[PDB]
């Protein structure tokens, strides 16, 4: 994706989280597991529902169809009418594929955005106090328990007393 | 001790295709694409439609004798014509403006029949003898129920002059016609006169009918033909018949009662006994989608139609193998 | 000592929508949608419009004694025509291909009117006493302006055998009309024969109008009804009028001496007395907005016509609380 | 926004900064103010400006409506006319509506752009020789004066001096 | 001892355009639209075209004697007539329903002749004076190939009844024509009865044409007028002639072999002895082009028109000076 | 560009590197060249490859106009049918420029994004033992010769053992 981070310097997603879209996995003595983070989370929800009813919003005034009869002698004003009706129904038709296609770029990229600007948020509070692993994860220097792991997701992780 | 940043991932095989990747997938993703209908012809909120079977609007309106099961119709929410009804003209002929007529049923859910000029009325004239073997109804000779085709009495055809004035407070659907015999011969005999005329007359109406007399092909065994004419006749106005033959008169005319949203459906099926939203010539939808690829002719409260085979949007995220 | 990157903020309270937010509070924006208009019908570059008022298109081209206001109009940029303007036939009848007559004038920036046969030339037939009380003038019978209602002279309609040439440069916007009397009697009593006809012929054209007799509702208190025709006569093109009873033949006809681009415009406004560039049936737009949604039928040099109620680009980044 | 700058790590605006749309604040012992980046701001504008016009140029040439007059027994093809016209109407009004949603976004993204390339310019001249302090700022090891600021602003820090 | 990223830069002077900018030089591009053409009228797949040259549809179908050139012309692919052909009607007239006739041959591809009525067949009447100087052949007086002007017969003409049936497979274009001569004695002349007829009956048709007689403008010397008409004569179905004078018969008609993908392009341009899978009113196109911007109306395996003058993609990426 | 890569932190191009879209340059004590790294560059060429193709399949079932003929007293329709061409025709013309233009953005963008991928597909890599030049290049703290540098290409750069 163009913001590097899902399928990219992060390999693969995590069947394990599943209360959330994007979140952490910690690693030390007490123990391991995932956790969600809400924010972003929800964040992410808005957008794409937001998007959804945009879409849906947008298609609902549109062209209609109705029929139209004609005799034996007004064949150039009903295929008037048969190359205007279908001309409208491509058009329409171009418009949603077309809308469909752009939206699902956006969305993957939406996504990749939202993991990379976690990353990046983790990684602005750690600075020095962790060795970068160059594959979503960082190493700390310090032992850090669950309490600490907690304030990194915090947003509250003191990097002085550290 | 280490932590990560991730995402999502799960067992989802849905696809989306973007503009540089096609089926992408992604561990959510929303259909909005109806593809399914259920098959029948509904009532549209509770109204059921007027199903025609073979008749056609025209043996519906005339009165075609085989279309008796139309002789009174409640109010419609949709009408449902086939391609090629069997019973439209059982005697052959023309019926002017006939598509602009159809248009205007598009806009019409309610009739009801009225006499405007009695059968028993007709005493200078014979209007019982005005049957055809080609409109045969039970094994008999009859013919088109809704007018009158009047026939010299004691060898005379005297000047028809008749006049109905709109006094019901609604518009008027009037019709009447004209017989094209075949030969000077079967002119004579059936009116007398040679040459004969309809004038017919109202507000805006002023025209002047003549038979054009020629050999024909025969067409369920006729060589004449019937043209039908119509007209709206506006409340408080009065249209004019004058005739020495030739005259296909009106009995039943029909009020217009109830204006509004409706259409013509073209479809080989019959009613299916259920109700529905959104109906389609080849079935209704029930659904929540913006779209659908069913059919471009809808009634009622429906998706838009697009010729797509699949719309799917991404909800989620690419999921990982 | 530090250093930090940051960006813009103010107290503007503008609002742009996207995709995925409605409602994003941004530091600037631009709106390019027109909303507003002045209201009133003006001139368009300096032009003024030809404002029929109560007179129709029928009324001011056949010189509807109630239309002596456009008896000689100068060149316009637009038309503007009511919805239903009282002063259209004032004598009952129809006006052939009236509306294909109306898709040539939107083609048409002046007439100049001219007299092709004058109303003094008929010395065989009373050109004087062709007046109604359908068509009054101060109190009197008048009639049509630019047509001339011929009938008997000393109880005889000898054949009329009559020809224009339109030496004249221009294109000619000729126009006559027949009389169709309620009865025999009437016919006889206006015209003597019987059975009548006009034929009317050009390089193109061929026609044989024969009047239609007949019973008929009172409009304006009148049995008859009279059919108004037209042609454009090419230049160095001759027409030739027979007839012999129920003619309503030109005086006066309408050079073509403009075209270009101009619209018959409906609405129930009059002059407002302003210049614009712009024009739409309910007021004049001045702006360099790309869009507005006033109205789709506009003429001059205007934006673009859609029909939402809000278009905002952002120009300005998100603006911070 | 995507690229996580603007009510990102960067929480706010500045009421301050009055003569850009992006630019600097310093603090030293000397004092504190603002500074726009014209560089970045000019090429902001043009893009914008551009962008403007693009719209505005690819929608004058549309769609305009002419009046027809039809009879009571052409009911059908003035039908025709009236679906036709609406038909376009509806096409016009989506694409528009459309093209600024979709461009908004676009843009408002563009300026989130400019803002996180902006702190990076300045992350890689500043290097090890400056703290990040996870919010947009740097704070730095050496006293920093006035000139020094300038030179961080001109691009022409000497990080090897320092 | 140290490593760099980077890009592809090259001399490429391509530039695309994007919202934001515009001339951005890009190091590749792929230019999608077809600006060029041949500048001729070509085979379609190996399908000559139609090219009626100084021929209109109407001279073509009648058989103006200046047209024989298409007297039998093979299967086409697509017709090509010019804006203002100079033979079309000799004799001067007017051609009923012409533009729905050339709507039905934009989804013909061949027709083959084939005679009904031979002329040697009219033994109560003249069918070899039928001649106009208006129609001229080598210098001597000749008249529509198609058709049989009859006339009197030692000052006979006695009402004609003639019937021809469609045994054969296909639909049939039957052609015919009325003559509306200048004047009574010009009527006597040529057919003796003062007031004429012609009837024409099928399944469906059932006209009655009568001459209007009335004063025109010469028209290649003729005040005369002929009016054609026309109908599609369905398989197994026979069409019934009845007249007393001034009775345009047809002597040859064109069965319909081949329906499918056809039209009628307007051009000024001859035969250019190429093939091509595409083809335009300006000349064809042999390219892989999604789009073209040569001419909208095209015939073939296209490309897609737009008007713009400009569609480039980028493919490679920003190149730097 | 939006990534900040191409003309931005990378002043410009390589004429030098021919065998791909994007790559690296050495320099060390054996000498210099450049590489191309063929999996973002195939990407990329697959990238844009499909989006041609969707290009041109989206617009391939798109309005075509006939001839039809009108007489002299049927004008309203003729205008009709030219004012139905023409719309369909000024839409279709629209619907191309516009995704020309919209793509051509999104192109640009797509390879900065690669290149500002790859430049930190390296940088996470080299971690501490390279300082980062601030202009895509990275001066090494240990001497790497030809075999170093190709494990950094590799992305089998062992950091430990430096
Ligand atoms: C079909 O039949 C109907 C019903 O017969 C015809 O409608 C009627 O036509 C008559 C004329 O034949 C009209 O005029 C008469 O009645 C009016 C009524 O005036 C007022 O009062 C009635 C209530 O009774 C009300 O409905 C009306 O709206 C109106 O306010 C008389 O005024 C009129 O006599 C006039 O008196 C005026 C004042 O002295 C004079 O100025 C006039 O010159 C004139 O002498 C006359 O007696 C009816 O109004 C009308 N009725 C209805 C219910 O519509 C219809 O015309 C017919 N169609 C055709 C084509 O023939
Ligand atoms: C309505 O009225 C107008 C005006 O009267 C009619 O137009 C005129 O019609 C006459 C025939 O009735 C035409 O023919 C005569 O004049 C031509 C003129 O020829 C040249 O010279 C004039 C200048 O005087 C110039 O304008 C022309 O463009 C042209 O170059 C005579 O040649 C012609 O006689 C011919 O001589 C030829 C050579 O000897 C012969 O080959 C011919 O066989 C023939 O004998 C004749 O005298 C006028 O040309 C024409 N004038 C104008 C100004 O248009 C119009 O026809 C009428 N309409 C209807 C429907 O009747
Ligand atoms: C133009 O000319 C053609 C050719 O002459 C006309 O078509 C023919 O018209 C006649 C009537 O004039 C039709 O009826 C006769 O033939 C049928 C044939 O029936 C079957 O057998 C033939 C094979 O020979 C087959 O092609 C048919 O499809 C069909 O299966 C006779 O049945 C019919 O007599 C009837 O017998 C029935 C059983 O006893 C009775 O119920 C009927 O009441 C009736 O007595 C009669 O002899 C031909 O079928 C028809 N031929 C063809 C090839 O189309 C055409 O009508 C004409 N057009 C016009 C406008 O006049
Ligand atoms: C996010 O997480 C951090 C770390 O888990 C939170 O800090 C801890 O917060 C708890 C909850 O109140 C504190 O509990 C208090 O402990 C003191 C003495 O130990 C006791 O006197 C109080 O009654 C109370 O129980 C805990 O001390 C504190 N510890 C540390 C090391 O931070 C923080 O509150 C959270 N912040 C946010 C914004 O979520
Ligand atoms: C951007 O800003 C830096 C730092 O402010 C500039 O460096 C300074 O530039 C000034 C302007 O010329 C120099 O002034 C010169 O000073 C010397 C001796 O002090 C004097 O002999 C000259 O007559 C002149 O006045 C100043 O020395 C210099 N100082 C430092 C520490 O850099 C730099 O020029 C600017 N560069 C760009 C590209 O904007
Ligand atoms: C990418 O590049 C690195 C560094 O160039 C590769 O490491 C080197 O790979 C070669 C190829 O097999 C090794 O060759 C072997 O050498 C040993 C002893 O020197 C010999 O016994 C074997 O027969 C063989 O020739 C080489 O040792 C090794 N050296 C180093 C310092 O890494 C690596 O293989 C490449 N990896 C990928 C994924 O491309
Ligand atoms: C994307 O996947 C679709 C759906 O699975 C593929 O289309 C199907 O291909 C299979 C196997 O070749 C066929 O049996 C089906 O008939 C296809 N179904 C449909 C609805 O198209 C498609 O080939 C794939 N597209 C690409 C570009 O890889
Ligand atoms: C976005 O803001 C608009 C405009 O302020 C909101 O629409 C208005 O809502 C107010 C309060 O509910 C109403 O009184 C007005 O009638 C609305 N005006 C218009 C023009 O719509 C809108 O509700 C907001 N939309 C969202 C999604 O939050
Ligand atoms: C982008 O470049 C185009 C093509 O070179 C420029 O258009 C040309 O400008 C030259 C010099 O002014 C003229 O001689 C040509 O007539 C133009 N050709 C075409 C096809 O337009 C254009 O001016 C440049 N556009 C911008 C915005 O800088
Ligand atoms: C996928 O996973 C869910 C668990 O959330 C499970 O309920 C479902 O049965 C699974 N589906 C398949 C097809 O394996
Ligand atoms: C439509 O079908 C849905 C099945 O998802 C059902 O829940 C709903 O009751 C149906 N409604 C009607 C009116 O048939
Ligand atoms: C907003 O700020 C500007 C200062 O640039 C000031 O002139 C203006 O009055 C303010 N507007 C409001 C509504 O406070
Ligand atoms: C249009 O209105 C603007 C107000 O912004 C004014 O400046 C301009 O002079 C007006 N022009 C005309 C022609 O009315
Ligand atoms: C550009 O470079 C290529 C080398 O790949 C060369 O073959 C070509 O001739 C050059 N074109 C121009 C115009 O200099
Ligand atoms: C079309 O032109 C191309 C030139 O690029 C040529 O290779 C091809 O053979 C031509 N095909 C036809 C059918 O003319």
């Amino acid at each position: 994706g163009l913001f590097g981070a899902i399928a990219g310097f992060i390999e693969g997603g995590w069947q394990g989280m599943v209360d959330g879209w994007y979140g952490y996995h910690h690693s030390n003595e007490q123990g391991s597991g995932y956790a969600a983070d809400k924010e972003s989370t929800q964040k992410a929800i808005d957008g794409v529902t937001n998007k959804v009813n945009s879409i849906i919003d947008k298609m609902n005034t549109q062209f209609e169809a109705v029929g139209r009869e004609f005799n034996n002698l007004e064949r150039r004003i009903e295929n008037l009418n048969k190359k205007m009706e279908d001309g409208f129904l491509d058009v329409w038709t171009y418009n949603a594929e077309l809308l469909v296609l752009m939206e699902n770029e956006r969305t993957l990229d939406f996504h990749d955005s939202n993991v990379k600007n976690l990353y990046d948020k983790v990684r602005l509070q750690l600075r020095d106090n962790a060795k970068e692993l160059g594959n979503g994860c960082f190493e700390f220097y310090h032992k850090c328990d669950n309490e600490c792991m907690e304030s990194v997701r915090n947003g509250t992780y003191d990097y002085p007393q550290y | 001790d280490q932590i990560c940043i991730g995402y999502h991932a799960n067992n989802s095989t849905e696809q989306v295709d973007t503009i540089m990747e096609k089926n992408v997938t992604v561990t959510h993703a929303q259909d909005i694409l109806e593809k399914t209908h259920n098959g029948k012809l509904c009532d549209l909120d509770g109204v059921k439609p007027l199903i025609l079977r073979d008749c056609s609007v025209a043996g519906w309106l005339l009165g075609n004798p085989m279309c008796d099961e139309f002789i009174n119709v409640p109010e419609w929410s949709y009408i449902v014509e086939k391609a090629n009804p069997v019973n439209d003209l059982c005697y052959p002929g023309d019926f002017n403006d006939y598509e602009e007529l159809k248009h205007l049923l598009s806009r019409i859910n309610h009739f009801e029949k009225i006499q405007i000029i009695p059968k028993s009325s007709w005493s200078s004239h014979e209007a019982s003898l005005g049957v055809s073997s080609a409109c045969p109804y039970q094994g008999k000779s009859s013919f088109f129920r809704n007018v009158v085709w009047l026939i010299k009495k004691n060898s005379t055809y005297p000047t028809i002059k008749r006049s109905y004035n709109n006094t019901n407070q609604e518009d008027l659907l009037v019709l009447w016609g004209i017989h094209h015999p075949n030969d000077a011969a079967e002119q004579t005999k059936l009116y007398r006169n040679p040459t004969t005329y309809i004038s017919v007359g109202t507000s805006t109406l002023n025209q002047r009918l003549v038979p054009r007399i020629a050999t024909r092909s025969k067409v369920n065994g006729q060589n004449g033909r019937m043209e039908f004419f119509w007209t709206i006749l506006k409340p408080n106005d009065a249209i004019n018949f004058e005739s020495n033959g030739n005259f296909i008169a009106p009995e039943y005319a029909y009020k217009i009662v109830k204006k509004g949203d409706s259409t013509i459906m073209k479809s080989e099926l019959e009613y299916g006994n259920c109700n529905t939203k959104c109906q389609t010539p080849m079935g209704a939808i029930n659904s929540s989608m913006p779209f659908h690829n069913i059919h471009p002719l809808t009634i009622g409260e429906c998706p838009k139609y697009v010729k797509s085979n699949r719309l799917v949007l991404a909800t989620g995220l690419r999921n990982s193998p």
